[PDB]
């Protein structure tokens, strides 16, 4: 079970500020059980999602659920059992984390698909990550 | 001067249909029908035909 | 050593002597493309390549005729197992082999008052029989005239004696060589249109967007109201209908597909090679230049 | 007190389509992997339901960088070799570049 | 195949149009006509005229490339020489009386 | 002419070992365009033990092909190098019985 | 014509129609001048104008 964060989530409100490309949206998400605040920047060709929806999102820092931390990259092979149980994963780099959060609110956990935006917001059980160290997975179902 | 053997885009030997276009356009047909009973499809050919400026024989008269 | 291999399929709609078109399928674009670039550029063919002029008193000039005598195409089967000039131990005396260099001969004058041409049925070859100068333009096809390729017009005291050596050569060296004329491929669409949103739109409607259409790829049913494809292979992906589909805001009413598979062919030829041969011809090529690049000696 | 060098007449026009195209196929991304440095980036989308993995067309401007690249911009991020966010806009693009 | 390939930045700045619909009316020349059988000659209305102020209008133009089978918008559906497989953008062909000029270098 | 095949004193294929990476070479194809290494790529692809394959030519004048593999474990470039050569025979193979099958069948 | 911006037209019908190679002359062995040229194969446009047509010289 090498899986850093997992929780369920619901969108409310697409297209925030402005819909900067044909097919990759900011998508709010809010959290239950752990209450935060979700943004993500969402390729909406291969996984389009609609206002009101729901699924459940995880972190692992390594795909193949064997504790092994390569890269791996081996992704559409045979059966090597990876964590493909579930359907969009997109890997990543944390670049900015502000666990500090020295004012009311939470923390802030900025990572960067390549291009693509995440932004999570909370402190409390979130003390796991790091600064940098591109280990981050993002995986969604549902 | 003479037709150009080899149209220059696609490369079909028209070298020998000159005479025979003179004919079908001095019988009654026009250049479209002409151009369809030889049997040029593609307009590379057909645009090497239609626009052939024939200059031997004023080179022949100017000689001697 | 796995399987690692496609399995290619042909199936030969038309084919005449210099003409063809097969629907080949289950292979890759590249395939296709290699084929297509082989037998335009790659493939052998007997041109003539060396001028003599001995008397020139026309109103041409010498490198005119020399230009129109390296385009009349030869027929040439033999030369696949003829071999490059530069590869040749003897022939070094400019004049005929037997490997290489096929000379011909011409001479011409006019007597008359009567404006002699002079056309590529006067090439008298040596080395006959296997090399001649091409006549399925002429005979053995009713297509234009048999009279051939003019080379020169003559008066009275004009004459035209010359000789000429073919040689062997490919299209990457000179236009003269290639023996294509034509080769080109396409795909072939998958139609996939609707009739839960083709019975909502009205009748006049359905007749102006069948007229949109640029080529006559679907027809008006009347009989039963109904559209129909009668012709995917008329297509010829300009988008003009689906984009009035667009513009009359019935969306998912037709879609076009490119399927990956199902490259029709359509080869023609110069009359120098038949087009099977061609195809042939391409087909050992490449085998022989897949031979030539491997590292099977070494390996480790 | 500017560069004497900038992107000229095509190459600002493949940045423009490369950018209204944000997304590349496999074989696309390894074909263009060949010209600068730098071997390829992890794919960004490394899995979907329908294709297979999926590249930024930000990993692709990340192999002409020089080693151990760490500077801040108005759009750019750039820590360690790689370009982390890149601003939206294409109003802009011949500054940002 | 082409003759000479010219890069699109030459055409919005230098206003010259004239070429675009000089090359669009000589591939409505040349080209062949279907649907020849019966109700015409379908040879006849076929402009060739373009005098300077006295010119063939767009719809002119456009309708006689719908009647030859081409698409009304000028453009041409092309495969690529290398990959060989469909490239994306519609391109623009057609003949054009191009010039030679000395002073040769 | 000179332009054509390869003179004496210059290997038709040369073999490089990358330095940096393991599972990694780089073959530098004299005498050759987009025919051979389009093809080439594209039946790397279809192979499970690959990992990058790619060619490109190194100025668009100049008339030969520089082709890279990477591969995994269980394997080499050079074993999916002359895998790819082997059954691209092999279709070759296959292709020319299909179509001097389909030439019987305009039977004289 | 009338679509050209003026300076295009002030180019082709000053300097570049001046300039292309063409035609020479049908009797060129009295013409003994510097630099005579030719091409091999001239050509006619496929469109056809007022002026060209009341003129017919090709
Ligand atoms: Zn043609
Ligand atoms: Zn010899």
């Amino acid at each position: 079970s090498i899986i850093m964060f997992e929780d369920i989530f619901v969108v409310d409100k697409l297209d925030p500020d402005g819909k900067k490309f044909d097919k990759v949206t900011r998508i709010e998400a809010t959290s239950h059980n752990l209450d935060m605040f979700m943004h993500l920047d969402v390729n909406t060709e291969v996984y389009p999602m609609a206002v009101g929806d729901k699924f459940t999102l995880a972190m692992a820092p390594t795909l193949n659920l064997d504790g092994t931390p390569d890269t791996g990259y081996f992704t559409p092979g045979a059966k090597k059992t990876l964590a493909d149980k579930y359907e969009y994963v997109m890997h990543g780099k944390l670049y900015k984390i502000t666990e500090r959060d020295g004012q009311t609110p939470k923390a802030e956990m900025y990572v960067s698909f390549g291009g693509l935006l995440m932004l999570l917001r909370g402190d409390p059980a979130h003390i796991s990550h790091f600064e940098l160290d591109q280990r981050l997975f993002l995986l969604m179902r549902k | 001067m003479i037709i150009p053997v080899r149209c220059f885009t696609c490369g079909k030997v028209i070298g020998n249909k000159w005479d025979t276009y003179l004919d079908l356009l001095q019988a009654d047909y026009t250049e479209g029908d002409a151009l369809d009973a030889i049997g040029l499809v593609r307009y590379c050919c057909r645009r090497m035909l239609m626009t052939h400026v024939d200059l031997i024989e004023k080179l022949l008269n100017y000689n001697t | 050593g796995a399987t690692y291999q496609r399995f290619p399929k042909v199936k030969i709609r038309e084919l005449k002597d210099d003409y063809a078109k097969f629907e080949l399928r289950d292979t890759d674009v590249s395939m296709a493309n290699a084929l297509r670039r082989v037998m335009i550029s790659e493939v052998p063919t007997v041109a003539i390549d060396l001028v003599e002029i001995e008397v020139n008193s026309s109103v041409l000039n010498d490198e005119f005729i020399a230009h129109r005598l390296g385009l009349i195409p030869l027929t040439s089967e033999r030369a696949m197992s003829m071999r490059f000039s530069r590869d040749c131990d003897a022939c070094d005396g400019d004049g005929q082999c037997e490997f290489c260099s096929v000379e011909f001969r011409l001479s011409a004058k006019c007597v008359t008052d009567q404006t002699l041409d002079v056309t590529s049925k006067d090439l008298y070859s040596a080395d006959p029989t296997v090399t001649p100068v091409d006549f399925g333009d002429s005979s053995g096809a009713d297509s234009s005239e048999q009279r051939g390729i003019i080379i020169v017009k003559l008066r009275r005291g004009q004459e035209l004696k010359l000789r000429a050596i073919a040689r062997k050569g490919i299209g990457k060296d000179h236009a003269k060589w290639s023996p294509a004329a034509t080769v080109t491929f396409m795909y072939e669409p998958d139609i996939i249109i609707n009739e839960d949103m083709m019975d909502t739109l009205t009748d006049d409607e359905k007749i102006d967007l069948i007229e949109s259409s640029p080529t006559k790829v679907f027809d008006f049913d009347a009989v039963t109201r109904q559209v129909v494809v009668v012709d995917p292979e008329a297509y010829t992906y300009d988008e003009e209908v689906i984009k009035k589909a667009e513009a009359m805001g019935k969306q998912g009413l037709i879609e076009i597909r490119p399927k990956d598979d199902s490259f029709i062919f359509t080869v023609e030829s110069t009359g120098a090679v038949k087009a099977s041969q061609l195809v042939l011809n391409a087909i050992d090529l490449l085998k022989q230049k897949l031979d030539a690049v491997r590292l099977s000696d070494d390996t480790v | 007190g500017q560069l004497i060098l900038q992107l000229g007449l095509d190459s600002l026009l493949s940045l423009r389509v490369m950018m209204e195209q944000v997304f590349l196929d496999k074989a696309s991304a390894q074909q263009l992997a060949m010209y600068g440095s730098r071997s390829l980036p992890s794919p960004a989308v490394v899995k979907s339901s329908k294709s297979g993995p999926a590249w930024t067309f930000f990993q692709i401007l990340q192999l002409a960088f020089p080693e151990r690249l760490s500077c801040r911009g108005d759009g750019f991020i750039v820590g360690g070799s790689d370009l982390l966010s890149f601003d939206f806009g294409v109003d802009a693009l011949a500054s940002i570049i | 195949v082409p003759d000479i390939v010219i890069n699109p930045h030459a055409f919005p700045s230098r206003q010259t149009p004239g070429q675009l619909l000089e090359a669009a009316l000589s591939k409505g020349i040349a080209c062949p006509m279907q649907k020849k059988k019966g109700k015409s000659d379908a040879y006849s209305k076929v402009t060739r005229h373009a005098t300077p102020f006295s010119t063939p209008s767009v719809d002119d133009i456009t309708d006689q490339l719908h009647r030859a089978g081409f698409s009304r918008s000028g453009n041409e559906r092309v495969y690529n020489g290398r990959t060989g497989e469909m490239m994306r953008s519609l391109i623009f062909m057609g003949p054009n009386f191009y010039q030679r000029l000395i002073h040769m270098s | 002419y000179e332009r054509f095949v390869v003179p004496e004193g210059t290997k038709k294929v040369s073999y490089e070992r990358d330095t940096k990476i393991i599972n990694a070479a780089s073959f530098t194809i004299e005498r050759e365009d987009h025919t051979i290494g389009n093809i080439v790529r594209m039946q790397l692809h279809r192979d499970e033990n690959v990992l990058f394959a790619g060619y490109q030519l190194p100025h668009p004048l100049k008339y030969k092909i520089i082709v890279r593999i990477h591969t995994t474990s269980q394997s080499s470039p050079m074993q999916a190098y002359n895998q790819a050569i082997n059954d691209l025979d092999k279709e070759l193979d296959f292709l020319k019985s299909q179509f001097e099958a389909e030439v019987a069948k305009f039977s004289n | 014509a009338n679509h050209d911006h003026g300076r295009r037209v002030l180019y082709q019908s000053q300097k570049h129609c001046q300039q292309a190679i063409g035609f020479c002359s049908t009797n060129p062995n009295i013409r003994c001048d510097t630099l005579s040229q030719q091409l091999f194969y001239p050509q006619r446009p496929l469109f056809k104008t007022m002026a060209s047509e009341c003129l017919q010289k090709d």
